[PDB]
Parts: structure tokens; sequence; C-alpha cells
């Protein structure tokens, strides 16, 4: 298949910039009939695609002069004069000439803000849970920026891989920061039988990194 | 060779 | 005027058929050149395209689906059907129905989609969830974890939508969905004013107070 790599897949920028995505693909995206069938769409949260701009640098009825599309051949790329507020959320590119048609994995458009680090917390299982054969533990990891973080669940020293789902919340309407939920979920057995629970976070805004933990024999 | 003229 | 409306289940079970249908209007199946398909999109995912299929019979897919995919028509009707067989989790998508023509003049791009389809598959019941209260270890954090419940969505406020700052509601993640709530105040609130977690699960008639104790 026709892979279309995007660059950057996230990109942080204030309202007024310009603003440049690259796409290339893996094999020439030229039809035997001469036409490069390279599309770029636009999603914003909650909508269906939106077409901006098609044949590399067509732009369709409607979509504003700031959006422009080049390249050729393998590499494209989609620019913005001035990002306007009602221009973020994702972009993807699109090959529409080889069998199967595939788009990049999309490029989120976000606002930039100054670093934040995590406010960080961590919860033993509840009473509630315990008198029912499960043991969960959850960490909180609440208005940080940027968005990258890593989370590690420690119990007794041993790193924790198995057993844990997480979720984020999309970039903050009014501060601009993300935040993140991390539950480890455990046998009541497995819990009792290990006492210290650690919620570990790394983060660009610490050299060390944030350690939340409790003991569960103090709980 | 997606269907195009 | 162009119109795209898909139809679907909604929710359906693994190993289970799907079948979509898109109904159009202004402009017809039957007209040179013009073609109807269909992308889908794993909710928080990217785009996958699925099927598409010509005025002239002639149809195309994707190839990791080939065993699983039928698209069809009736063109007098105004309608495109997807056929997925042998549906797994994996198939849990937005479907969207778009328009494409093989001919300059007539749009050869996605200009028009539908607002698509939510498709879900799992094997699960309707489940009630558990709701858990999660206590503490110049601000305090509280939480609430509402646990193994399907089918979405729940609601969750704190103190019956009273208390609104500081709060983190976190999307639901899986057969079951298991949800999470942050909620910060100034540490003179709490414990001595009691901050409540209220869960509704309507699907199975549940609803749910759970106050928040110290320990």
């Amino acid at each position: 298949d026709v892979l279309m790599t995007q660059t950057p897949l996230s990109l942080p920028v204030s309202l007024g910039d310009q603003a440049s995505i690259s796409c290339r693909s893996s094999q020439s995206i030229v039809h035997s009939n001469g036409n490069t069938y390279l599309e770029w769409y636009l999603q914003k949260p909650g909508q269906s695609p939106k077409l901006l701009i098609y044949k590399v640098s067509n732009r369709f009825s409607g979509v504003p002069d700031r959006f422009s599309g080049s390249g050729s051949g393998t590499d494209f790329t989609l620019k913005i004069s001035r990002v306007e507020a009602e221009d973020l959320g994702v972009y993807y590119c699109f090959q529409g000439s080889h069998v199967p048609l595939t788009f990049g994995a999309g490029t989120k458009l976000e606002l930039k803000r100054a670093d934040a680090a995590p406010t960080v917390s961590i919860f033993p299982p509840s009473s509630e849970q315990l008198t029912s054969g499960g043991a969960s533990v959850v960490c909180f990891l609440n208005n940080f920026y940027p968005k990258d973080i890593n989370v590690k669940w420690k119990i007794d020293g041993s790193e924790r891989q198995n057993g844990v789902l997480n979720s984020w919340t999309d970039q903050d309407s009014k501060d601009s920061t993300y935040s993140m939920s991390s539950t480890l979920t455990l046998t009541k057995d497995e819990y009792e039988r290990h006492n210290s629970y650690t919620c570990e976070a790394t983060h660009k805004t610490s050299t060390s990194p944030i350690v939340k933990s409790f003991n569960r024999n103090e709980c | 060779q997606f269907r195009h003229d | 005027a162009v119109t795209l409306k898909e139809s679907g289940p909604g929710i359906l079970k693994p190993s289970q058929t799907l079948s979509l249908t898109c109904s159009f209007s202004g402009f017809s199946l039957s007209t040179s050149g013009m073609g109807v398909g269909w992308i889908r999109q794993p909710s928080g995912k990217g785009l996958e395209w699925l099927a598409h299929i010509w005025w002239d019979d002639d149809r195309s897919y994707n190839p990791s689906l080939k065993s699983q995919l039928t698209i069809s028509k009736d063109a007098a009707r105004n309608q495109v059907f997807l056929r997925i067989t042998s549906v797994d989790t994996a198939d849990t998508a937005t479907y969207y129905c778009v328009r494409r023509a093989h001919t300059t003049v007539l749009g050869d791009w996605f200009a028009y989609w539908g607002q698509g389809t939510l498709v879900t598959v799992s094997a699960a019941k309707t489940t009630a969830p558990s709701v858990y209260p999660l206590a503490p270890v110049s601000s305090v954090t509280l939480g609430c974890l509402v646990k193994g419940y399907f089918p979405e969505p729940v609601t969750l406020t704190w103190n019956s939508g009273s208390l609104s700052s500081g709060v983190h509601t976190f999307p639901a993640v899986l057969d079951l969905y298991t949800l999470s709530s942050s909620v910060t105040v100034t540490s003179s609130t709490w414990p001595s004013q009691s901050i409540t977690c209220n869960v509704a699960h309507p699907a199975s008639s549940t609803k749910v107070d759970k106050k928040i104790e110290p320990r």
C-alpha cells in the first residue's frame, strides 16, 4: 500500500503564525492519466472531514486562500499563511491514485502555550471495590503542557506493564493544557499481596520524575 | 489504477 | 442540493454481519461517471477507505477487508449499501458515505461526506457500572471511578452539577467501558462540606450518588 507519512503528527501554533505540514508518499501518486490525486482534508472536533485541497494545489470552493498546497511526486506540503482559530483540528493528506486509497495518520493543529507541570494525584481501591474481588488504582495527571508524557506504575519496586488503562482529554479550550487518567487494575488477591503503589510521571518540565505513592497497609 | 478518466 | 445520509444498527456483536445504507439526493448514480463509497474512522483514530461503487456496477475494495466486504446499490431508490461479514471489536467505527466521481466535471474528490453512522461491536449485554469513590491518601483532589458498564453513555456530575470548576472527566475506554473523573477544590472545602459523585447510566436505569468520605 502507499504509505502517506505526515510530519509532524502534532503541530503547536499561536493564532497568526504561519504553518506547514509535510506529506510524503512511499511511491509516486501520479496516475497513468497524468494527474496527481493528492488531497488534504480537515476534520474539526465532532464533525466529518472537509475537503480543502485536491490534485496537489487546487483549493476547493469556499476554502480560504490562506490554505495552499504544493509539491510533486512523493513530496507534498500544506501551508496556512496565518492560522485562525477555526483552522484547529486534524489535517489528513490522502492519495486517490492507487488501490487501496490511503490517508496519512493525521496531523493535529494545536495551540501553543507555556510549559506546565502535571498536578499528580494517586488513589487506592475503595472499600466498595475491594468488597467485590477487584482492585483498581488510579492516578490523575492534570493540566500539563506539552502533551508528551510517560506514566509508569510501580508495585514494590517492580514495574507494572500489564493491566493499565489510559485516557486523555483533548486540549482545554480555556487554558490550553492536557490531562490524563491512568488506572491500574489488579485482582484483590494481588493487591493484598503487595504494599507499595507508585504512579511515576516523566515530563519535559522536570529533570526528575514526579512520584506519587501510597502503602496499602496504612490505608 | 483506481478509476479516473 | 446534494445530501448523504447513512444508517446502520448502532450496536452489533462479533461474528455478526453489518449492513449499512446510504440514502442520497441531488444526484444520480446512473449518471455517467458517478460513484459512491464508504470510509470509516475507529473513534479517536484515523481514516480508512473501505469500498467504492460506480455508475456502471464496477467496484473497488480495500484488499485487507476484501473477504469481508460487499458494496452494492439501488440506483432507482438512490441508495448504496455496504455489507461486512464476521465483524469484530476492531470494526467499531463511525462509517461515512462519500461521493466521488471518476470524471473531472462530476467531481473527482471527496467533497460530499455524510455525517456518519456510529457502529459499536461488542459481545456485551447491558451492564450497569460499579461506581467507586476516590479519597486522597492549598488544593485537594478527589476522584470518581465508574467501572464496567455497557453501553455508553454515562453522565457524571459533582454535587448534582453544583461543583463544575476544576473537574476533569475523562473519555471512556474499554468488552465494557470504564470512565473516571477528578475534582480539585480548596483545602478548606473538603472534608468540611460534602462532595458527591453523581453517576447515571440510562441504559441500565442506574443512578448512583457516591459521597466521598475522608479515610
